[PDB]
């Protein structure tokens, strides 16, 4: 409207092609953001959004493998040790050579 | 709550009092605070009701002031309005 | 509810062995004496109230 | 835990899978907010052919009614636990007893 | 640390000897505190003159009734309790009351003593019926504290305190941001011997005089949750903490071997997200 | 909203939460802020009130002065199922109701 | 701006209407806008954006 | 006209480090409950004390996070920090540093010994590090205040509910006092159970002080607002903002008064910065060399 035209002209904001549709926090609510999940159509222009989270999940997963292999190693070798000692006792000898 | 029984006592049938007080309050918001009895507190509705309580307003008296207001509008223009009427024959 | 429980409690008959024979000097002085001491769960006391 | 119970508050917290329990007798190897590692065979050497078990704990998960479901470890490092012992308490549970 | 102290006052004079003064701002829990403290002082520790004994001619026991007097001795003592007297500087004074005739015998008929001041002379003490009736009595007035009944040890219940009734209301107060403020509304009922306000300042005086003898820059970059690449680049540039990063400028960072504009923009975003920025001066790095 | 007892209330009064009152009386508040010099225009008043800027509250007190709200509870079996009360601004999200009613 | 006649007249049209050159009309348009935008009287018109 | 007997602290029976019994020797009958209630009311809510208000734990962003190598989650840790009893010399804000690596409990005794700060209960558990490669490094902010001020009463920094009041429980007894003189005298025995941050005597004198101070007698638009906004509201570059602040330009009103010539004469402002400033000012209907004549009103 002409009044709005004048207002914009006075303040020089220029009419934007796009309209604000952002998701906002509802009334009476508030707090701490503890997680975000993003899902993008396959082969979409994935940006920093789907890359940072991706890499983070990869690091968490990899650590989830390292810890399980740590428990598995210190879980099976500590059992094969008591088996190896019985008969062929090597106290000061076994705790030297590599685990593999 | 403020002397409501007395206010209704001043004008029977309750309802009618509600209509009247409403009209008076509309008078307060329409033109000027004016009026009388004068506590100047608790907005237009209660100013009108307190006015009615002291029988300051009253329906007939309000109607009379309105007719006099019609006479006041007659006052001024008058000969000029009649001039606007006489020019158009 | 509670209001009743209150009123009934403040106006209940009692042996009044403690707060017996009290001249009130009026409802005001009576209240003063009531808040003060020696009056509990009402008393058998004459009231000077006009 | 309620100071006045009926004695059923343990069985409720037990049968609902919120609380994490030990499968077999063993000893606690590791304790974390995130996970609890238990080394089996301490009592009656039940486990065979590789020994140990790792319980990942649910942490700050969201329920259907928007309440936060999180487990807290109820054990300490090196603690001896038997079969069916409470390891981590779920939401609204205290030492294996129901806390509403 | 300072507390909210009284501001703006109001006094609602219900009558000539009954007033309601209120303090507008108070902290929560002080309404009942000052209210009960003051009620306990006022109802027992106020100083005032009061009738304690009476010597009427011809009268022996309170159960007796006098010839020519409408009301019985009990009612007469009951009236004598309400005798409002202000004495100059004494703790005991004897008033003489001689009266003959028909009609009401008021406090104005009491023999005018120089020291003694009678607040309400129109206060009715008796009622003489016949014209041959007459009363002659000696009213003993003593100074004391609180309500001391005659049943202590003719005798009359002594109401030394000038105040008949005390009440208080806590009511949540308005005012600026605090919301949890109260305002103490004290309802006072005195006899007019002493002013309400000065009675309050006197209770406060007694109370006070009783209390006389008792008066992020050092956080690692890893906390920012940057990309692995950005973090490793920063660590490679000897930037291990937030403080190290906030000192660098965009230009200088772009001059480093491993940090591009995407990464720099990321850094600006994550820093802005925590109220921080690049090129921040802290002057004195480090203590 | 949920109701709680209000012992300090006079029979003609009710406890009304500040936020609720702010929302309900919004156009009145804008109008009053335009009449007095508190805001240049209705839009400015809105922008100001949304922030919850101070003095908006005192203005709200000026708005509900002598004004009445209707309180209603289902089921409405008789005409006393809805009654009028003078609103008193209160902290908290609960409506405070007079015990006699 | 079309507040009058419901049409946004060109600078040349307005110039022709006032018997002046387009440069003149652009100049007075510019000083008018300048007056409006200034901090004095800016209040009210301002903030009406968001 | 009988002069009154005025109360004086006469006894202190320290049952423990945090439990005491303070008694007043002279009192008139009926005064026991008055001072008893007044003092209990002041003590239970109006006492000033130090309390943890903010905490900065490394690696942790939000309090709902859980840390690798720590038994309890961050919430439990903060909840533990609420109970951190600290006595600070003469300050209204102090930063405590906590660095700890190893296995076992991380108590308040592991907090870096600061000269001013006194730790009442060093054996107070804050954490439990499980594995020997685990370590925590946190910054605990301790402030002085009054009453209960929740964290909800408003950066990657956590907030903790503040429990400022040093007093947990108060009790009092009226008990008839001895002394042949007057005979009708009482003695107020206040049994206090505090957190050990503050001594009984000074607490009593502080409650009485507050009480006395409460009893302090009984007596009886023109111009554009945008000009008073800070320069940060212009959202300039860090360099331009710092330069302007260095030139005593802290608000928009200060900036709009300056001219291009004057600004270019400054030691740190180049053509780029000026272009930026003119751009951001023009973007909001402002400019340089603006006259507002009357800087400032009040």
């Amino acid at each position: 409207t002409p009044e709005e035209k004048l207002l914009r002209a006075i303040f020089g904001e220029k009419a934007s092609d796009v309209k604000d549709s952002s998701l906002r926090v509802p009334n009476g609510v508030s707090g701490t953001v503890i997680d975000v999940q993003v899902f993008t159509r396959d082969g979409v222009e994935k940006d920093k959004r789907a890359l940072e989270i991706e890499e983070m999940q990869l690091k968490q997963a990899k650590k989830d493998l390292s810890e399980e292999l740590q428990i598995l190693e210190a879980g099976l070798f500590s059992r094969i040790r008591a088996v190896l000692v019985a008969g062929g006792v090597e106290a000061e000898k076994l705790d030297k050579l590599p685990r593999d | 709550r403020v002397t409501v029984q007395d206010a209704v006592e001043k004008i029977g049938n309750r309802f009618d009092l509600v209509l009247v007080a409403a009209r008076r309050a509309r008078q307060m918001q329409v033109g000027g605070k004016d009026p009388l009895v004068p506590e100047e507190n608790d907005k237009t509705t209660v100013i009108a009701l307190r006015e009615i309580e002291e029988g300051l307003i009253n329906n007939q008296i309000l109607d009379v002031r309105e007719r006099q207001e019609q006479q006041e509008q007659e006052a001024a223009e008058l000969q000029a309005v009649t001039a606007i009427a006489e020019g158009r024959r | 509810q509670d209001v009743v429980l209150g009123l009934y409690y403040m106006t209940r008959d009692c042996v009044n062995a403690k707060g017996e024979g009290m001249v009130l000097t009026g409802p005001k002085e009576a209240e003063r004496l009531y808040r003060s001491g020696l009056a509990s769960l009402h008393a058998r006391v004459k009231v000077r109230i006009t | 835990k309620p100071l006045v119970g009926t004695g059923m508050e343990r069985a409720v917290a037990v049968d609902s899978g919120v609380t994490a329990v030990a499968k077999r007798g063993g000893v606690v190897q590791y304790v974390d907010a995130s996970r609890i590692v238990i080394k089996v065979n301490e009592d009656e050497m039940y486990p065979g052919e590789a020994g140990i078990d790792i319980y990942n704990l649910t942490k700050y998960t969201r329920s259907n009614q928007n309440t936060c479901i999180n487990q807290m470890p109820c054990v300490s490092l090196g603690e001896p636990v038997e079969r069916g012992d409470v390891l981590a308490d779920g939401p609204s549970t205290d030492l294996g007893e129901l806390a509403l | 640390t300072e507390f909210l102290k009284p501001r703006l006052v109001d006094i609602e004079q219900v009558s000539s000897t009954h007033a309601k003064v209120t303090l507008e701002p108070l902290e929560r829990g002080f309404g009942h505190t000052l209210g009960n403290a003051l009620r306990r002082i006022l109802l027992s520790s106020m100083p005032g003159c009061a009738v304690t004994e009476v010597e009427i001619d011809g009268v022996l026991h309170e159960y007796s009734t006098k010839e020519g007097v409408q009301e019985d001795i009990l009612e007469i003592l009951l009236n004598l309790k309400g005798l409002a007297v202000r004495v100059q500087g004494k703790d005991e004074v004897i008033l003489t009351l001689n009266k003959s005739g028909i009609g009401p015998v008021t406090a104005a008929d009491i023999t005018h003593d120089g020291d003694v001041e009678i607040v309400k002379p129109q206060h009715v003490i008796c009622h003489l019926t016949d014209e041959n009736a007459s009363i002659s009595m000696r009213i003993k007035v003593q100074r004391g504290r609180g309500y001391v009944p005659a049943s202590t040890r003719l005798l009359v219940d002594a109401c030394y305190s000038p105040v008949e009734r005390i009440a208080y209301n806590v009511e949540a107060a308005r005012v600026e941001q605090r919301t949890d403020l109260d305002k103490l509304v004290i309802e006072m009922e005195t006899n007019g011997t002493i002013d309400p306000e000065e009675a309050i300042r006197r209770a406060a005086t007694i109370l006070a005089e009783q209390l006389e003898a008792f008066v992020i820059l050092l956080r690692p970059v890893d906390d920012l949750e940057l990309t692995v690449r950005s973090a490793n680049c920063l660590k490679a540039e000897a930037i291990h903490y937030i403080g190290d990063l906030v000192q660098r400028t965009e230009v200088e960072l772009l001059k480093t071997p491993n940090l591009g504009k995407k990464s720099l923009t990321e850094i600006k975003d994550v820093l802005a997200s925590r109220g921080l920025s690049l090129g921040m001066r802290l002057e004195n790095w480090p203590p | 909203s949920v109701i709680t007892v209000g012992p300090y209330l006079r029979l003609h009064q009710c406890g009304l939460p500040k936020k609720m009152a702010l929302e309900l009386f919004k156009p009145f508040i804008y109008g009053k802020l335009e009449l007095r010099g508190l805001a240049t225009t209705i839009k400015a008043a809105k922008k100001m009130v949304e922030r919850e800027e101070a003095v908006v509250w005192d203005i709200l007190d000026e708005v509900i002065r002598e004004h009445p709200v209707l309180l209603n509870r289902a089921p409405t079996l008789h005409r006393l199922g809805i009654q009028a009360f003078e609103p008193v601004l209160i902290e908290g999200k609960a409506i405070q109701l007079h015990p006699l009613v | 701006f079309g507040i009058d006649m419901n049409t946004d007249y060109t600078l040349e049209e307005v110039g022709k209407q006032f018997d002046v050159t387009r440069e003149r009309i652009r100049q007075i348009e510019a000083k008018a806008l300048r007056k409006l935008r200034h901090p004095s009287r800016s209040e009210v018109l301002r903030s009406f954006l968001d």
